[PDB]
């Protein structure tokens, strides 16, 4: 576990080498540096994991140097591994290696093959610092890092201005969450003067004994940071547009990393949310609302990537609901399972798009099940895991645990939201599947094959089945245990969940398989055209934000374009010039006036002398 | 003492630069480089011999070195110089930016280039004197003398594309803003000298003696405002900033004047070295107004930068937004905010320098600074576009770039004193992201918006790469290991912070 830093140094070295290459290296050499860098980091993670379980799962700390020291403000560049970190490090470096390997095949022949891997390497390093940091300020160096790398990869195709707009929106919306996160860091230090996760939860109880009023503000501001990176209400308007970057990026910044940071944060700072129960419950409510709102939006999307974007929002919602119902172990379990099927679905979606000549509309495609078979199977296994098909898929075990925890803790209303979301998940997930692969061919896809493409796909496919549910995250010791549901009550939930999941898929088949007449009629119905438009635009949060923030800002920019305050400070000079011209009017060359001027002056001087005598 | 030579070497080198053009128009530049190199070496020697890291605050005044020589005995005015962790750090930055100011104007080998370098060396000599002067008259003299060389560099060696009329208009506006503001400060220095004599009976211009002058609340406030007006014009503090964008736009295109006379924080140091210590109670009661002026500059500067079209004027307004955070910090009385202000003053100098130097290099290739005539320059150049992205990432304050350390330290300290102001100020980080990305997208990304931007441009030279990469390494090191810089300014900033707080109580 002494090699904990190598999990950051290796990816960071890969970035510098690929950045200074400036595209001079060959694609093969560039891929070896990009995939090998993350690959070696994953190998180090494996060796670290082996030593962690060998030493009895004891938390390990690796102090590197003191970052900032000004009095009691002592921030340290120190790393820590305890189990929650190991789980996250494994997902980041493991699933991160597979995506890098797949990306090697996807970006073949594209400009910036080296720059892409350079940025993905920096993203990995930033995410590793985020997960290994022992303090909130070092976590910030890594929280902001992943945001930059996302901006750099969402707009990788810089030639298209639309891709740049999507990248800027992501950075701005996420940075508004980072400002909220900062507030929490500012409050916690003013109140505890530590910022170290362990010291903070140890010194918090005594300081907030008189009143936790300031602790509630910190936890609320911690939730603000989480809803930004995790794309949860009210900062979820950036995920769908972020689907402008190369498909491999989508897999990394969704399943693997980035959107999981908010969950890790609330999980790492659980000891503080527990002292603020009302804010902790709000985490659950936010997840429930997002999972429901995002499901409807995904059901009406026509772009394959956007359906997978809103699904990530719903799936991150379940993990947020799990944290609010105090099912900490279930949330991390679902983060890991989600990292498998969602990466599979995104990587598979890339294969479909490339096979369909860059086509991305679910319609305009069809009958691909025969042309691309392995990709179709990946979608089936990934879609079943997302819809939580009973027993066969890992998603079933991870989601049921979330629903069980809510019921075990008395959050019935939230559990019900999860159940209805599960039905919606099946419908939106198989609607796309039954429209893209089942039906009549319309594009004639070109077979996509070769290792570097199939290997990552197959490994994620196995991990997306029940086999992934066997990878129990080591959490006892870091996170509290969840209240256990009674066996009889647990069986009822497991059966209900399965029936809801299956019924969803059956209805999806009957609706989007064959002539698709009923769905067309509902879609063309006046209510259908209205609700469909509303959901397609994600309930209109984007429109509202444009009218409340973007439009006002641009208006004020136009108003101040000519620096009004500078023009105000130019009045002293306009008056001066005017006065000068008026005074020069007395400079008429007429001598008789000059003589009269002295006469007037004499009268004034003598008059003043007499009135001031 | 060597303090006197940190000001003389620059001045002597300037005279040599002019007298050596006779040996060729390619000689003055080497004399200038050696001159600034020697000053920088002397500054580093003082750093390695002062043990600043092990100096504990003993209370103002606390100097590692000092020099005094009679100058005008009749008025008790002398050449009094003194160094401290704060002053030392500002002198070494002047040396570094001075060497870069010489290197940036290296391909300029026209006639009368000797006078150009003479003016450049004298601007730097005056800046170093401002950081070393502890005699109030010497401080003012250096404050006002450095403006004359700058006026002739912006008016005679200014933007090659601008007409003589536009360049002179800008130089006159800069001089009138700055010299007039400086005169308001002389009125306050003279009033303080007389108030001291009347209260005590001594006639002194020494800061050390004028430190505790018994004065009323009204006079202390008026004296404080007199110094602030001078430090508000050079910071700048809105609404006394109009001169900045114009001067930057019409200054030598290479960026020499920008780095030498506009990127050294002589006003922030002045507020920390004289205004806060000399007028502790007045500064405390003016804190609310000062802090709110800073918040306005943060948002006003950000909005103004977003709407600029000219890339150099965009960078100029970003400086007004960034300096607002330093003003808020100076009026908090918190060591954390003061230490962060020192880091931001150094970081902004390095980050702004890179942007200004890169802007000049870009002009040399596309012969335009209008972003509306650029685009897709990432696919037409080899280094400039990527390096400009780095400096903008640092400008928005990305952790790991040194600008973050200063900005966040200011907020952490400011929050403990003024929470509401800190909250509104932090939202400035979102506005920074808007103008920072706007510039990169409007110039290097997208498609070419003009023919000049649609052709492969010449690549950056080794000289250009070295100076820009040096700034990159320094910013990253300051971002990951800022302790060595914090340990040098701790004693000086501690002395100032204690004085202010203890005097107010
Ligand atoms: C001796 C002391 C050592 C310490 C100091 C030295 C370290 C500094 C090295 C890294 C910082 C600067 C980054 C590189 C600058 C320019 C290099 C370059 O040419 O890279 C080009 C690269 C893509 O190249 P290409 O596709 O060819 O397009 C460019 C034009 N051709 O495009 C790019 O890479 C774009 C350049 C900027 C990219 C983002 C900037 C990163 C900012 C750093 C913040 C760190 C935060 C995250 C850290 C988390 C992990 C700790
Ligand atoms: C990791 C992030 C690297 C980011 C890029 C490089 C920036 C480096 C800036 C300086 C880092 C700080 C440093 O070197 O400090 C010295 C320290 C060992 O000494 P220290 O423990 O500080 O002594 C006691 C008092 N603190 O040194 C250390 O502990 C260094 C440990 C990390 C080594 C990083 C090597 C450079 C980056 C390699 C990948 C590119
Ligand atoms: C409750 C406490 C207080 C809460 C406060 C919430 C935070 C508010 C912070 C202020 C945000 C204001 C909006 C920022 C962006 C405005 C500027 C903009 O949209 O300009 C368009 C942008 C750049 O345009 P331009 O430079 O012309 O592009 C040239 C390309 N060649 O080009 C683009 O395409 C960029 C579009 C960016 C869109 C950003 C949307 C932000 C939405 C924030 C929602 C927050 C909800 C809470
Ligand atoms: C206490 C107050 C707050 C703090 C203040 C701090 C110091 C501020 C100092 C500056 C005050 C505002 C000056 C506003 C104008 C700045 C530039 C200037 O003086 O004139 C520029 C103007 C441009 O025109 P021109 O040069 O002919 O170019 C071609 C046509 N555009 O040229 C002209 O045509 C103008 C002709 C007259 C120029 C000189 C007279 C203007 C200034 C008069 C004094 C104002 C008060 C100063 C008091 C001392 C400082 C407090
Ligand atoms: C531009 C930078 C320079 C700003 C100059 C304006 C500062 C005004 C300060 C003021 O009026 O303070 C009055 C009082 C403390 O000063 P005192 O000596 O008690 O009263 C006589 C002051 N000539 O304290 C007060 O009563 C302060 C209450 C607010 C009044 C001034 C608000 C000024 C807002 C705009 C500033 C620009
Ligand atoms: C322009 C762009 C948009 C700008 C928006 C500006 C919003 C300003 C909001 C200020 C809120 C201030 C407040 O709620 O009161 C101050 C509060 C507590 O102050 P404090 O002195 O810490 O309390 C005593 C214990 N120390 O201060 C705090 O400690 C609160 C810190 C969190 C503030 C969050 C602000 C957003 C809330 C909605 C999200």
């Amino acid at each position: 576990m002494n090699m904990l830093a190598l999990t950051i140094i290796l990816p960071l070295i890969g970035f510098v080498l690929l950045a200074f290459s400036r595209g001079r290296w060959s694609e093969n050499v560039s891929a070896i540096v990009g995939v090998g860098s993350v690959g070696l980091a994953a190998l180090v993670t494996a060796f670290i994991g082996v030593d962690f379980f060998a030493n009895g799962e004891q938390t390990y700390s690796q102090p590197l140097w003191t970052w900032m020291s000004v009095g009691d403000f002592n921030i340290g560049f120190n790393l820590v591994l305890d189990g929650l970190s190991l789980t996250m490090l494994s997902v980041v470096t493991g699933v991160g290696f597979l995506i890098h390997m797949y990306a090697s095949w996807y970006m073949r022949g594209e400009e910036g093959y080296s720059r892409f891997f350079a940025y993905t390497n920096l993203f990995i390093a930033s995410m590793v610092v985020l997960v290994l940091a022992d303090n909130l300020l070092l976590m910030y160096l890594g929280w902001e890092g992943v945001g930059l790398c996302s901006y750099l990869l969402i707009g990788f195709y810089y030639t298209d201005p639309k891709n740049g707009a999507a990248a800027m929106k992501a950075f701005v919306v996420t940075r508004v969450g980072d400002v909220f996160l900062a507030f929490a860091l500012f409050i916690l230090y003013n109140e505890l003067g530590t910022l170290n996760f362990r010291e903070m939860v140890e010194l918090a109880p005594a300081h907030f004994a008189d009143g936790n009023n300031m602790l509630m503000w910190a936890t609320l501001m911690l939730l603000g940071g989480a809803v930004g990176k995790s794309a949860q209400l009210p900062l979820q308007t950036w995920l769908a547009d972020a689907m402008a970057g190369p498909t491999p990026v989508s897999a990394l910044i969704h399943a693997a990393t980035m959107v999981t940071a908010g969950v890790y944060l609330i999980a790492r700072t659980h000891g503080l949310f527990l002292m603020t129960p009302e804010v902790l419950h709000l985490v659950g409510i936010v997840g429930a609302v997002t999972l429901l709102l995002a499901g409807f939006a995904a059901l009406v999307q026509t772009d394959i990537k956007r359906v997978l974007a809103y699904s990530t929002m719903s799936q991150i919602g379940y993990m947020f609901l799990a944290l609010g119902v105090q099912a900490w172990d279930a949330a991390i379990f679902h983060l890991m399972t989600h990292a498998f099927f969602k990466a599979l679905l995104f990587l598979a979606s890339g294969s479909v798009i490339l096979a369909c000549h860059h086509e991305q509309n679910i319609f305009k495609m069809g009958g691909l099940r025969k042309s691309i078979p392995l990709v179709y199977l990946c979608f089936l296994v990934g879609g079943a895991a997302l819809s939580a098909l009973p027993l066969v898929t890992a998603g079933f075990f991870s989601k049921d645990e979330i629903l069980a925890g809510a019921m075990a803790n008395g959050h019935i209303n939230l559990m019900v939201a999860g159940l209805v979301g599960a039905f919606m998940t099946s419908l939106y997930t198989f609607r796309m599947i039954f429209i893209v692969f089942h039906g009549k061919e319309q594009i004639h896809a070109h077979a996509v094959k070769g290792v570097t493409h199939s290997l990552p796909l197959i490994v994620l496919l196995i991990l997306s089945t029940f086999v992934g549910a066997l990878i129990v995250p080591p959490l006892q010791g870091v996170l509290p245990q969840t209240t256990e549901l009674a066996h009889g009550s647990m069986l009822t939930l497991e059966i209900t969940s399965g029936v809801v999941a299956v019924v969803g898929i059956l209805l999806a088949a009957w609706l989007w398989l064959g002539k698709r007449t009923l769905v067309t009629s509902i879609a063309n119905s006046a209510p259908g055209r209205l609700l469909g438009t509303w959901w397609y635009n994600a309930w209109g949060f984007d429109w509202l934000y444009d009218k409340v923030f973007v439009k006002p800002f641009l208006g004020i920019a136009w108003l101040l374009k000519r620096d009004p305050l500078n023009s105000m400070m130019n009045i002293p000079a306009v008056l001066s010039r005017f006065a000068g011209k008026g005074l020069l009017l007395s400079e008429n060359g007429y001598l008789r006036w000059y003589v009269a001027s002295m006469s007037i002056g004499a009268v004034v001087v003598l008059a003043l002398l007499m009135v001031l005598r | 003492m060597l303090l006197p030579w940190l000001i003389l070497i620059p001045f002597i080198g300037g005279f040599l630069c002019w007298q050596t053009e006779r040996f060729g128009v390619k000689v003055p530049r080497w004399i200038a480089l050696i001159t600034m190199g020697l000053t920088l070496a002397l500054s580093l020697q003082l750093w390695l011999q002062g043990g600043y890291s092990l100096t504990q605050s003993a209370g103002i005044p606390q100097w590692q070195s000092e020099f005094d020589m009679p100058w005008i005995p009749r008025f008790g005015i002398s050449i009094h110089l003194a160094i401290d962790g704060l002053s030392l750090l500002m002198v070494v930055l002047t040396g570094l930016l001075g060497v870069l100011a010489v290197l940036c104007s290296w391909k300029e080998i026209e006639k009368y280039q000797g006078f150009f370098h003479l003016n450049l060396m004298w601007i730097l000599g005056g800046v170093i004197g401002v950081f070393l002067a502890i005699d109030m008259f010497l401080f003012f003299f250096f404050w006002e003398m450095m403006l004359v060389p700058m006026y002739f560099l912006i008016a005679l060696w200014g933007h090659k594309a601008s007409d003589g009329k536009t360049r002179i208009t800008a130089a006159t506006k800069f001089f009138i803003y700055t010299q007039a503001s400086g005169l308001v400060m002389l009125i306050a220095i003279l009033a303080l000298v007389f108030v001291h004599y009347n209260a005590t009976g001594v006639w002194t211009f020494n800061y050390e003696e004028l430190l505790n002058t018994p004065m009323s609340s009204g006079v202390e406030y008026l004296l404080m405002l007199g110094f602030f007006i001078a430090f508000a014009v050079k910071m700048p503090v809105v609404p006394l900033h109009g001169w900045l964008p114009d001067a930057h736009s019409q200054a030598p295109t290479a960026g020499s004047v920008d780095l030498a006379g506009i990127l050294l924080k002589t006003a922030a140091y002045g507020l920390l070295r004289f205004s806060l210590p000399l007028f502790p109670n007045a500064s405390a009661e003016f804190a609310p107004i000062a802090m709110w002026l800073g918040v306005i500059g943060i948002f006003y500067g950000a909005w103004m930068a977003f709407a600029q079209t000219d890339i150099k004027r965009l960078i100029a307004y970003t400086s007004v937004s960034h300096m607002g955070f330093v003003l808020i910090a100076i009026y908090t009385g918190s060591q954390l905010a003061y230490q962060g202000a020192v880091i931001q003053m150094i970081a902004h100098g390095l980050s702004a320098a890179g942007l200004f130097i890169l802007c000049g290099q870009l002009y040399e290739r596309i012969h335009t600074r209008d972003m509306r005539m650029m685009g897709g320059l990432w696919s037409k150049m080899k280094w400039l576009p990527a390096l400009s992205l780095f400096f903008a990432v640092a400008t928005l304050g990305m952790p790991g770039t040194g600008n973050f350390v200063g900005e966040f330290m200011i907020l952490f300290g400011s929050f403990q004193v003024v929470p509401v102001i800190t909250v509104i100020s932090t939202f400035g980080l979102v506005f920074a992201s808007v103008y920072s990305l706007a510039m990169l997208h409007r110039a290097y990304f997208g498609k070419a918006k003009s023919q000049i931007a649609s052709q492969e441009l010449p690549g950056m030279s080794l000289r250009e790469l070295f100076m820009i990469l040096l700034l990159v390494v320094l910013l990253v090191l300051l971002g990951f290991y800022p302790q060595p810089i914090l340990d040098t300014s701790h004693s000086a900033i501690g002395n100032i912070q204690q004085w202010f707080v203890n005097s107010v109580t």
